[PDB]
Order: structure tokens, then sequence, then C-alpha cells
């Protein structure tokens, strides 16, 4: 965890963004293949609160944007998840009590 | 001890351990003379003759 | 300034909340981000909008889940 | 041998 | 000297 | 209907030896007291060995192979085990004590320090059938006057370097052709040498006495013989070195004084990488890793176990135990969690799957005699001695609120509402019950009616009936809410010790003086059952005694007791060397459980106080998840558990059932004969080869065709299986299908689910909402992002 | 030695080097000790006021002071007697348990004796005040069925 | 048919590519890493 | 009528044992004391030490009479002779010295 | 306030000195009182205790035992209502 961490923060945050947009393309091939779902995830967590604002600030760049639109793509598709989830909790919860 | 197996002596002069899951013999043995006990000591790390 | 203090005082209320909500979040989407941070004394107003934000979406998220006893009734109808 | 055997450089003057 | 030679059933064989 | 076998010991981290690191560098091995703690740093698990020693544990070492563990107690006598099976080898005594013992690195043999003598034995070779006596001595060499500090061994395994209080290093050879090459004593220091070390090339050693002096030997033409070179001292100002180690690979030396603080050092150019203290108490104990990269340190006064990441600063274990004897326990009530309080004062937080305290609350001033949770189980409550009662947020880990008396009245026991409203406590000195509002932390008014004191509390989980029991020889049922207020006593035979809540709420059961566990019917209270434990009990002769055992009757009785959530168990336990399991229906012994072997504790076999420790479990718990229960004693928190699970208990078994008739079922495709077959053998691989070998489509079919017999067992299975599971969409389907086919029979009856519904929901908060807590935040983070307008 | 003349005495004094209270004489002294650095301090302080109030509460939970008392008694209440009276034969003795002092004590070592739900084997145990009114006889006692016998009152079915 | 012979069964890495799953590890890197921050501090 | 006692803290002790008082007690500053004789004849104390030296002391005075070099390693044993005239060490060293003190 | 009618050991210049660089003095009697009462409830506790009893017990310093966990953010631990 500590050198995840430190490779994330050290990514290089100068035009023309490459290796930003490289590890959100190495992060959108790993939803893709739904195997350490909670890491992928949890990576881009670390991205967006190292390198938010560098995102933030250049949102309409083409590169930047077209790999977020892609990892939209895939993320959009992993909420299947939350349903299950939802479902689970409300009829179990409603099961045991009443 | 863990209630998967029996070992089992007979006047043929031989001892078989059989595998109760799969109801078949899993290892045999011929002794020289013939056995008339058999037990498995409680922790299951010996078996008395 | 004077916009987002009301809406401060107005989350703090759950009967209110949904206006303030909608209200910070025309501010957000029709503002420059940097500005709004360098307007003295925004950040603590913002700093006081965050924790009764979570506090409101940890509920309306559980009355999601709650929701769910609909479903269960309606599996339950069709058998 | 101990008896318990097995078996450029760089200036530091720097033009300011 | 300097060596305990101990003749035991488990040591001393040499 | 279950075998529960000692799986971990929390509460302790480490009393004395030395800590070693495996061959690998992933696991700690951590001496704790009688028993040997293996803490996996990687995966963040731990466990402790079953087999026991007749004392404390002196010395321990495990080989570079990662195959034998020997261990050494305090009077000589070895035990080496299997360390990948856990099963004891053999048991030698070498009839000395032993300080330090270490395998070489080849492996073939270890070197023992006992008194002032040096002794290598050769291993005995695991993989041969056991032998009856394995233990060859290789060699013997006696040249220091004193008894010898430490040993090293090189790194061919051809020369062991040995310090004594002789204030002398002695080098010694493993081989006789070679004698000559290494048959010098190193002198200089003025104090106990702690250390002597080779270099990597073994060119150069390296001694360190106690005084704080580090000398460099060097074999040098003055024809040639070893001299100090260079000569390095610690300045600290009284602290004294306790122990030393070197890395030779990476030349780091760790010392830890006995002030608490320890320093890196680089050899030889003695640069100072750090310098930290652990605390006020000695250091008494450090190890390196493999790779050089993790330090490990632990103090026995206060039980403190550290491993440091001095690359990166940070801190892989940072662990301290109990002070004082656990004076009682509590399970959050899903079991994830476990709470523990001392008669220290302070309480310690546990988890169960890691084993390690996330929290340590020292608000109490004296000794905290009970810690309850409420249903919700955010809240926990404690009672102590000091006179204060206080609920404390495990949310926010904040004790919000405080309870008290008029008059500092000392609480021994403590009930919470099933509501959590109402927090109930009691006490050996007032005989009244104080009762307290939780949302507004004012005396209610004092439940009056016990003549004696109030030995114990509970609630109703369910009812919300109080039944509280008393040295009045009577338990009294309070029907305390409600417009009218009514009390029921029954009387009992002798004093009432424990007492436990049947968890439907419609029984109680009561431990006595007499030695009787006695259940009663709430709402009719009359007595429905009772059973002996006077026979079942095992209480040794103390070494003070001048009575015999059997004529004893110091313990004979159970000052602790709690059912299993099923309702038909009862563990109990007491000032005594046994934890009896009893089953309720038939009033028969389940099994008896052995508490400790260490024969320094008083019960296992005229100013001044003739006081030395002796063993007790103060408490008894059984886990939620209805495959564990908890125990805490003096030496910590015993675990017994049912995971491994060797035993074959076929259910419903017939000619036609096989396991191979199970594949075949799995290959025609039938998939709910092969999981009802499954079961009906109750093989754990099994029953996971077939539950994953079902197709996502078939899922919901099979799932409504499951007979209502097995329904609840399977539901057991997916909430035990998906806690550690990576399948985490796989298992929430089956959840899901399940609770829909079968949610109506499970709301009929929820007693028979109880167990089963708790450990899916577990599964639904503790992993699953948690990923999709992750998994929408990046939704919403990047909304904001890519809708909002970037900065110029 | 031998007793010393008259004569060796005046040449050379101090010469003899070479039922015991220290313990107890100990712990009078240290809690006058402590009871006169609280005084040192100031008296307004909240912390001295505080532990002056802890330790008159010990010393009453322990007996040692029959009644609520101020620091100032603490200097004299506290004595050795004081403390001896708590020991567990000699709360025996007063009960009218044991004849003597003797008596107790072989019947404590023979466990005969419980403090509440505990056997207590050591004679040294102080008796707190709150467990002063448990101290009874363990119940399969050989005593105890004496003591019932005598008034005709041993009842079998309580096994004493 | 091994694993039936030493009646052993280890569960596959992933059961079917449609079905998401966690990694083969400790479900504590998940707190762990988001929140090595506060750790550090 | 004078006990004396030495160890490892590197203190030498007098103590009277008609009255039980200590008489002196005096700092080595040499480490751990190895041997330690009495010269009959002067009733003065031979320590010996890890630096090969023996050390003469007396209760009244707080540094040593004498220093003698009588070894390369520590002095493991210490005699003299009933005359007090010659005095017999042995070393770690394997080196035996007679003195004439 | 008490007024010293002593010699100052303190010279002019140091008097000012110290001016330029709730007690520990009081705090140091803190400690004492805490170690003296500590010590006496030990030795009231061994006489009166059915069981065994225990007795009690620059560089930068680790603390062993946490209040909270390390994960958890002291910002985490308020109230709405208090911040």
């Amino acid at each position: 965890p500590a050198a995840v961490d430190l490779e994330i923060r050290s990514l290089n945050s100068f035009e023309p963004f490459d290796e930003i947009v490289w590890f959100i393309d190495a992060l959108t091939q790993g939803l893709k293949s739904n195997k350490n779902f909670e890491l992928y995830e949890t990576f881009m967590s670390l991205l967006f609160k190292a390198h938010g604002d560098v995102i933030h600030a250049n949102n309409k760049n083409q590169d930047i944007a077209s790999a977020l639109q892609n990892w939209e793509d895939v993320h959009k598709k992993e909420d299947r998840l939350d349903d299950l989830v939802k479902f689970c909790m409300g009829v179990a919860a409603f099961v045991t009590t009443a | 001890p863990e209630g998967r197996w029996i070992v089992s002596a007979s006047l043929d002069s031989t001892i078989r351990t059989w595998d109760l899951p799969t109801g078949g013999c899993i290892d045999g043995i011929i002794v020289d003379n013939v056995a008339t006990n058999v037990k498995f000591s409680p922790n299951g790390d010996l078996l008395a003759t | 300034i004077l916009l987002m203090k009301r809406c401060r005082d107005w989350n703090t209320n759950a009967k209110t909340h949904t206006i303030a909500q909608r209200t910070i979040r025309c501010i957000l989407m029709h503002h420059n981000i940097a500005k709004l941070s360098e307007i003295p004394g925004m950040v603590k107003i913002v700093d006081a909008i965050i924790p009764y934000t979570q506090r409101h979406f940890t509920r309306v998220d559980n009355l999601v889940e709650q929701s769910y006893i609909l479903d269960y009734a309606l599996v339950e109808m069709d058998k | 041998v101990a008896p318990t055997a097995l078996k450029d450089d760089d200036d530091d003057v720097l033009l300011d | 000297s300097t060596r305990l030679k101990i003749v035991d059933p488990y040591g001393g064989s040499d | 209907k279950s075998d529960f076998k000692f799986s971990n010991l929390l509460g302790t981290v480490y009393r004395q030896g030395n800590i070693t690191f495996s061959d690998d560098g992933k696991q700690l091995l951590s001496p704790v007291g009688n028993r040997v703690s293996v803490f996996d740093l990687i995966n963040n698990k731990s466990f402790t060995f079953e087999y026991e020693h007749r004392k404390n544990i002196a010395a321990i070492d495990l080989n570079k192979q990662g195959t034998l563990l020997i261990s050494i107690d305090e009077d000589g006598r070895a035990i080496l085990v299997n360390f990948k099976a856990r099963n004891v080898l053999h048991h030698f005594n070498f009839k000395e004590k032993c300080s330090a013992v270490k395998f070489s690195p080849d492996g073939r043999l270890f070197a023992l320090a006992s008194g002032r003598f040096l002794q290598i034995w050769k291993t005995p070779d695991v993989n041969k059938d056991r032998q009856f006596a394995p233990f060859v001595r290789h060699r013997v060499h006696a040249g220091h006057f004193q008894d010898i500090t430490s040993l090293t061994w090189s790194q061919d395994s051809r020369f062991i370097l040995t310090t004594s209080k002789d204030l002398s290093a002695k080098i010694w050879s493993v081989d006789s052709e070679e004698k000559n090459l290494a048959a010098t004593t190193f002198n200089g220091h003025r104090d106990y040498v702690m250390g002597a070390f080779f270099s990597h090339d073994q060119e150069k050693i390296y001694t360190v006495s106690k005084d704080g002096a580090v000398f460099v030997w060097e074999f040098t033409k003055r024809k040639y013989s070893w001299r100090i070179t260079k000569k390095h001292f610690f300045y600290a100002n009284q602290a004294k070195v306790k122990c030393v180690t070197f890395h030779p690979a990476t030349r780091l030396l760790a010392v830890g004084f006995t002030s608490g603080e320890f320093r890196l050092y680089d050899l030889p150019d003695f640069t100072l990488i750090q310098q930290l203290s652990m605390g006020q108490n000695p250091v008494n104990t450090v190890s390196v890793n493999q790779t050089g990269e993790w330090l490990a340190f632990g103090s026995s006064k206060l039980g403190q176990l550290l491993v440091y990441e001095w690359q990166s600063e940070s801190y892989i274990l940072k662990q301290q135990g109990h002070f004082d004897s656990t004076n009682s326990l509590a399970y959050s009530p899903d079991g994830s969690r476990v709470v523990t309080a001392s008669e220290d004062g302070k309480i310690k937080v546990w988890d169960i799957t890691s084993g390690f305290c996330l929290a340590t609350f020292e608000e109490h001033t004296s000794s905290v005699t009970a810690v309850q949770f409420a249903k919700r189980g955010q809240v926990m409550f404690s009672s102590s001695l000091d006179g204060t009662v206080r609920a404390w947020d495990l949310i926010r880990y904040r004790n919000f609120r405080t309870f008290t008396g008029t008059e500092r009245i000392q609480f021994n026991c403590l009930a919470v509402d099933p509501s959590g409203e109402v927090v109930c406590a009691g006490s050996l000195d007032n005989f009244d019950i104080h009762v307290w509002s939780v949302q507004t932390g004012q005396l209610l008014d004092a439940l009056s009616g016990h003549e004696g004191p109030v030995s114990c509390l509970s609630f109703s989980q369910e009812n919300s009936v109080l039944a509280s029991a008393s040295w009045d020889k009577t338990i009294r049922i309070w029907s305390i809410f409600g417009r009218s207020q009514q009390v029921e006593p029954i009387e009992v035979y002798s004093d009432v010790l424990a007492l436990s809540m049947r968890p439907d709420g419609k029984e109680v059961a009561v431990s006595t003086l007499k030695g009787q566990i006695s259940i009663f019917n709430i709402e009719d209270a009359k007595q429905v059952g009772n059973i002996d434990c006077r026979k079942d009990i095992i209480s040794g002769r103390f070494n003070q005694d001048r009575f015999t055992a059997k004529n004893s009757e110091r313990s004979k009785f159970f000052t602790t007791i709690h059912y299993s959530f099923d309702g038909m168990a009862i563990v109990a336990g007491g000032n005594n060397n046994s934890i009896c399991l009893y089953d309720v229906p038939n009033e028969v012994l389940l099994k008896r459980f052995i508490v400790s072997r260490n024969m320094a504790l008083n019960g296992t076999l005229l100013s001044t106080r003739k006081m030395r420790p002796e063993v007790r479990v103060t408490s008894v718990q059984f886990s939620p998840t209805a495959n564990a229960f908890a125990a805490a004693s003096t030496e910590g928190l015993l675990i017994y558990s049912t995971n491994d699970t060797i035993l074959f208990d076929p259910f419903d078994l017939d000619v036609d059932v096989t396991p191979h008739s199970t594949v075949e079922a799995l290959r025609e495709k039938q998939f709910l004969n092969a999981l009802v077959m499954a079961f009906r053998l109750n093989e754990e691989y099994l029953i996971n080869k077939v539950y994953e070998a079902i197709p996502i489509k078939e899922i919901p079919l099979v799932a409504s065709n499951i007979p209502a017999i097995y329904l609840p067992r399977i539901l057991k299975f997916i909430g035990d299986f998906a806690i550690e599971s990576q399948h985490i969409e796989f298992n929430l389907i089956w959840i899901k299908a399940l609770l829909s086919a079968s949610g109506g029979y499970i709301n009929e009856h929820k007693y028979l689910f109880s167990t089963a519904m708790r450990s899916i929901q577990r599964f639904i908060v503790r992993v699953a909402k948690e990923v999709v807590n992750t998994t929408t935040d990046n939704k919403y983070t990047y909304r904001f992002l890519v809708s909002t307008d970037g900065s110029m | 030695v031998r007793k010393l003349k008259h004569h060796e005495q005046k040449l050379l004094k101090k010469v003899d080097f070479l039922e015991d209270y220290h313990k107890y004489n100990r712990i009078c002294g240290d809690i006058r000790r402590l009871a006169n650095k609280l005084s040192l301090l100031p008296p307004t302080d909240p912390f001295r006021r505080k532990h002056e109030q802890l330790l008159l509460d010990k010393l009453y939970a322990m007996g040692v002071l029959t009644t609520k008392s101020k620091i100032s008694d603490l200097e004299n209440k506290v004595t050795v007697s004081a403390i001896c009276r708590r020991r567990l034969p000699v709360i025996m003795h007063r009960l009218k348990m044991a004849e003597t002092i003797q008596d107790a004590v072989k019947f404590i070592e023979q466990g005969h004796v419980r403090v509440g739900p505990n056997l207590i084997n050591d004679p040294a145990y102080l008796v707190t005040r709150n467990m002063e009114d448990y101290v009874t006889w363990v119940d399969n006692s050989k005593i105890k069925k004496t003591l019932l016998r005598y008034r005709n009152q041993i009842d079998d079915f309580d096994f004493s | 048919l091994n694993d039936i012979d030493f009646n052993t069964y280890t569960s596959l890495e992933q059961i079917d590519k449609e079905l998401l799953t966690l990694s083969i590890g400790p479900r504590s890197k998940m707190n762990t890493l988001l929140h090595l921050d506060v750790i550090r501090k | 009528y004078l006990l004396v006692t030495a160890g490892e803290t590197g203190w030498l002790k007098y103590h009277d044992v008609s009255t039980g008082q200590l008489v002196s007690e005096l700092r080595t500053k040499a480490g751990p004391t190895m041997a330690m004789a009495q010269n009959p004849w002067n009733a003065v104390m031979h320590l010996g030490h890890s630096n090969g030296t023996v050390s003469l002391w007396s209760p009244s005075m707080p540094e040593p009479l004498v220093k003698l070099l009588s070894a390369r390693g520590p002095v493991n044993s210490i005699a003299i002779d009933r005359s007090g005239y010659y005095m017999a060490t042995t070393g770690a060293d394997r080196s035996m010295k007679i003195w004439d003190i | 306030f008490e007024l010293s009618d002593v010699k100052s050991s303190k010279s002019l210049a140091e008097i000012y000195e110290d001016d330029y660089t709730l007690s520990e003095e009081l705090q140091k009697a803190h400690s004492e009182i805490s170690e003296l009462y500590a010590n006496l409830v030990y030795k009231l506790d061994v006489l009166s205790s059915v069981h065994f009893v225990p007795k009690p017990a620059e560089t930068p310093t680790i603390s062993m035992e946490d209040a909270q966990p390390l994960y958890m953010s002291n910002a985490s631990s308020l109230a709405p209502q208090e911040i």
C-alpha cells in the first residue's frame, strides 16, 4: 500500500499529461476484466485525490476527456452491484425484523 | 477419531482401511500373524494392534 | 457569501435541506470553482455545509434500501 | 585473509 | 581441553 | 454437536523470550507465555499453536527451510514442532536452562547456549517417519567461565561466535579439521558482551558490550592476528544495551537499550540511521527480517510488540496487550469485533479477523468489571469499580456519556435494554439496581427488593424483561417497562453467581454456589431443568495447600455461563482449570476443556500474603457466528473455534450418496440433486465444488426447489463462505435468490434462521457495502470533475 | 556474644549487632507521608481535594476507618492495631467463630473458612467492611456440621 | 479428479468473466489504501 | 571486624559487623571485579579487573593505593601469602605472575 | 503573592535574560502524589485481594496504544452540530 500510493502521486502532471492518461487507460482495462475490482476502484480514487486538480483544470483536453469517458463507459456498467446490495439489505432487514 | 475411516482385521491375515464417504478400501496390509484387535488412539496419531 | 450563508442554515434542517442542495449545485455548475475558493470566508461556510450534507446522504440512501420491500412484495405476489 | 573467510571522482566545486 | 568429551546415549560415538 | 479447538490467544502478543521472523519474512513468531503465536504481517492474520509447555517459553527458533520450529522452556524441556502442519514432533529434555537456541543457516545443526557451555546438536530429519530417539549431539564446547549471553552462526555454517558475561567473545569451528582456523577469544570490553557478529564477507567481526561499546576486529599484520582497528561508543547517559541484532547484507545494527529506546546504525561507519523510544521499559528482544527491511522489537514489562519499517518509517505491527488479567469480554452483535476489559481499568477493542487491537480506552480509573453491547451494536457500555458507567460510540470511538450514582457505588455487573434506552448496574455494597436513561443520563429510580448484593443482570433481548440474581439465594424478574412495575422472585437453593438469558427470552439459566445450573421458565417462573457440575469441574491443588484437591471445595462452581445462540448449549467457567460445555435439553456434558497446562499457574495440577498467579476464567461467551466461543482468563482471551472441521458428520446419508455420485450429477447437469447430495454428505470441499459449479442462469431454479430442511444450512454456508470469498457478485446473486424464494419461510421461523441471517448481514454490511461506497464516490467525483468549469 | 562486664560496656557500646509489624508500620507511615505531601499542596487545588477524598474512601472501604473522617484524623487514627483488626483470624475471633486467634489460623489453613463465594486459606488476608458480613464456614466443613449437630439443626438436604 | 481423491477443492480465481470478483487477499487493503494519508500523520 | 564485598557494579564496600554500619563504599571505576584477595599483613584489599591491572585499596582512601599491571587480559585469581610479601595472579591469557608486593 | 527578602542569586542581567526566554514544580508534586497513591493502592490491594495482583509499572516517543484507529481522522470524530 505504501508503494502504490507513492507511484500514483509521482505520476507526471505536466502537459500533454501522457502518464495520467496512460494510468486511466490501464485502470479502464482492469475494470473490463471484472477481476480485482475493489483495488482498481481504489486506485482511481487515489488518482483523483492526488491529481484531481490537474484533471479538473484541463477537463476540456481531448486526451484526458476521452480517457475518462472510456472509464465512465466501463464504470457505468458496474452499478448492478449496488442493486444487489440494496435489495439484500432491504429484504434481510425486513425478513429478520418483520 | 474423525469418523472418516474404518480399519478392520480378519483371519485372512490382512488389515484394510475403508473410506466411508466413498465406501471403498483405500489401503491394505498383509500381516505375518493375524491381528486380533485394532484400536485408534484418541488423538488418531497411533493405531494399536 | 450571502446566498451560501442561507444555504448553510437551511442545510442544518432536514425539512429544508433539499432546497439548499439544489442552490449549492447551481452555484458549482455556473461559477468558476477556483474563484469560489479565494472569496474570504467561503471555505468556513463550506466547512459547515459538508458535515450536514453527509448526514443527509446517509439518510435518503437508507430510504432507497427500505424501498426494496416493494420488490419483495412483488416477487411474493408473483408466487 | 582472515581465517574465517568464505570457502571517477565528481568535482564538488560548481560554477554559481 | 576447551572441549567436553561426553560419552552418553546421545553422543560420544567417536 | 460441534468440536471446538483452541485457535488463537488475543490480549497477548509478547511476554518474554525472543521474537523471530520467518525465512520468507512474511510472518513473525512471538512467545506468549507458555505458547507461541504466529502473526501474518502480509495477510494481517494470526494464530496460536495448540501445543503447550509445562512452564513459560524461554527461547524459540525456526529454521530457514520453514519446516521445523524448536521451543524451549525455562527448565530446558524442548518441543520440536512441524511448522507447516502445526503438530508436535518430539519432546527432549536438555536438563539445563537454555538462554538461546539457533539453527545453522544450512539447517543441519542447531546450537544451544546452556550456562557456560555451547552444545551443538544434529537436527532431526522431518521427511523421515517419526523416530523414537532422534536427537544426536554433535559437539560440546567449554571455553567460557561464566554464562553465555548469546551466540551467532556464520553464513556458511562453519563458525559460531559466542558472547558471555566473562567480558569475552569467543569463536568456534564447527568442523574439527578447521579448529586451527578459529580458536580465538576476543577481549577488551569492560562489561558483558551482548552481541558478536560476522560481516558479510566474514573478514570482520563486530562485538558489542553492555556498557555501550562496539569494537571492529580485523585480521591484520602488526605475523597476522585479530586486532581492534576501530572502536565506537553509544553515549547513552545511563541506559545499558539490552539486546543487539545485526544484518550482514545491509550492514544494519539495531540496539535496544534498557531505557526503552532503540537506535539503528550503519556499520562500520557508525552512522545513526534513527533513534526512537517505545516507552520507559527495557527493550528485551530485537529481530531483523531476511531482507533487512522490517525490524521487530518487544518489551516484556508491558507486553509491547512493534514491527517497524525503517525504509519508509512506517509501522507494520504496533500492539500492546493487557497488563492485568481480562475481567470481561463482549462480542459485537455481528461477531466482527470483541471488546475486552482489565483489572487495570482500560478497555481494548479487537478485530476478530485480524486479531489486532483497534483502539484502547483509558477513561476508567479502576478495574472495569463488565462490558456489554447494545442490540444495535454501535454503542458499548462498561461498568467499573471507580463508580461510573460509560457509553462508548464505536463508530466515532468516543465516550459520549457517563453515568454515576449519588454516592459513588462500586458496580460489578451491567445490563442494557434491547432498545438501547435504559442501562442498569449492580453492586456488591448497595443491594439496589441503579437505572439510568441513556439519552438523558439521569437516574430513573432504584429497583429495590434484593436483600443481598446483586451478582448479575440481564435484559431479555426479545421480551425486554430484566432478571437479577443475588447472594440472597433468589432471582427476581422485573417488568420495569409499562405503566405498572411487577416483580417475580424465585427462590434458589444457594447463592447465584452467574446468569444467562436464553436468546428466545423465554428461559433463564443461573449458576449457583452448590455447583448447579438451573433453568427457569420466565413467564411461569418455574424450574424446567437442572444440571450438576461439581463432578465435572477440574481443580488443582495449590502449592500452598495443606489439604487435598479431592477434599478441597475452593471452586467447584461456575462464576460465568452463556447460552449458545441456538439455545441448546451452555458454556461455563470459573475459578478453576475447566471450561465445561453442557447440552441443556439432555442435561449432559458435551465436552470439557483444560484452560492451562502451565505448572507455574497454581490451579493447574502472618502479615504477608502468600499470593501467586492462579488459573481462572473470568468470562465466557459464544460467538454470534455460532462457530467459536471466547474465554477470558489470566493468560488472555482464549478463542476456541470449529474452523478446521475434519470430522465426518453426514446428514440423512444413504448408500446411493457418494462424492463420485455428486460429481456425476454435476456432469449430468442435475444441479439440485448435486447440491442436496453434497449437503447430505456435509463435506466442505464437495459443497464448495457444487456451489461454484451451478451456472448463474440456473440459480433461481435451484434456489426455489431447495428442501426446507436444508435451507438453514445453505444460508449458513453462504454467510461464512462469503465473508472471506472473492466472488462478491456470485454470492450476492445466491443470497437474493434464496431470500426472494424462501423469504416467507424465514420470516415464519426467525429463531431457526437467526444465526444464518446474522452472518449474511455481516457480509452485506462489512464488505459488500464498503465496496459500493468506494464505487459510488468515484461516480460522483468523476461527475464533478468533468461537469465543472476548470480553473483559468 | 556473652554478657559484657561493667568495664567492657563502658569501653565499647552498641556492639549487639549480628511478632513483627514492619509492613503494617510501613503502610501507616506511607499514609502519613501521602497525607503530608497533600497538605503541602495549595488548598484550593481540585487535584488535591480529589485525592484526599479518595484516600478517605479507600481507608473507609478497607475498614481501618470505622467511621468517615477528615484528612487530619488519618494522621492519628491509622494505627497498626487498626490494620491488625481487619486480619481474617482477628475478625473470626471477634465473631466467636474461633475461641483463640491460633484456632482461627488453623481453621483458615485447613480450608474451613470462606469470605463471600471465595475460599480463603491465607490467614494474612484483610477483610474489607463490605465483605465482613459474608465471612462464614464452608458448606461441607466438619466444623459446621458440629455446630448444627449441637443445635440438632443439621439438615442433610443442604448437605450441611 | 485428483482434487477429489485428496478431498480438497481450491476455489476458482473467477467463476465467470461477466461476474464481479474482488482481489485474492485481505479486505483491509482497500481501507488502508484510502486512508494512508491519515495513517501516516 | 570488617566485611568486604565486590561485584559487577564496580563498588568496593566495607561493613562493620560489630556495629552494622557501612564504614566505606568506594568506586573502582574499572568495571566488574574479577578477583579479590586480602593481604593478611596490612589488611589491604587487592582487586583484579578486566584491563589486566591489580589495584590496592583501603577503606579510608577514595582512590587505590597502588596499581599493578599483571596481565594482558582479565585477572581471574589473586593469592597472597601469610607474610604478605608475595602475590600470585593468573589472567585469562595463559599467564601466571609472582609479585613482590 | 510572596516577596523574596533574600539576595537574588540571579544577576540583574539574568532576570532580564530569562524574560527573553500551571507550574512545573506544582506538576512535579502531582507526579509524586500519583506515585505515592499508586504505591499505596497496590499495597492495600494485595492485602484485601482474593486473587493475585501484579505490581504496577530527548528522543521522540512511539505511542503503542491509541484511543482511536489509525485510519480514523480527528475531523471524522466530530458531529455536524459540533462543527
